[PDB]
């Protein structure tokens, strides 16, 4: 933001935003799968109890 | 909806300055266009006039 004009800062920030939100989506998907695994484990534990 | 026709006269060397995201004396102290400008720009020499 502090070195370039708004027209160019727009493109640069666009690249950064794309990368970061892609990273967030990857993290969320991993969390969903791991949570499904934990839910299966918890159901087994409750059945054993 | 409407058409705004803005007219003036300047030296040819500054013609390039009339565009979105431009810099210069014209672009900063004389006539400023928005970055998301939509429309047309027309210029022709008038040295005879």
């Amino acid at each position: 933001l502090s070195r370039l004009d708004p027209p160019e800062a727009e493109v640069q920030i666009d690249r950064l935003i794309t990368g970061r939100l892609q990273s967030l989506q990857t993290y969320v998907t991993q969390q969903l799968i791991r949570a499904a695994e934990i839910r299966a484990s918890a159901n087994l534990a409750a059945t054993k109890m | 909806t409407n058409v705004y026709a803005d007219s003036f006269v300047i030296r040819g060397d500054e013609v390039r300055q009339i565009a979105p995201g431009q810099t210069g004396k014209i672009a900063d102290y004389n006539y400023k266009l928005p970055d998301d400008f939509t429309g047309c720009v027309i210029a022709w020499n008038s040295n005879n006039l």
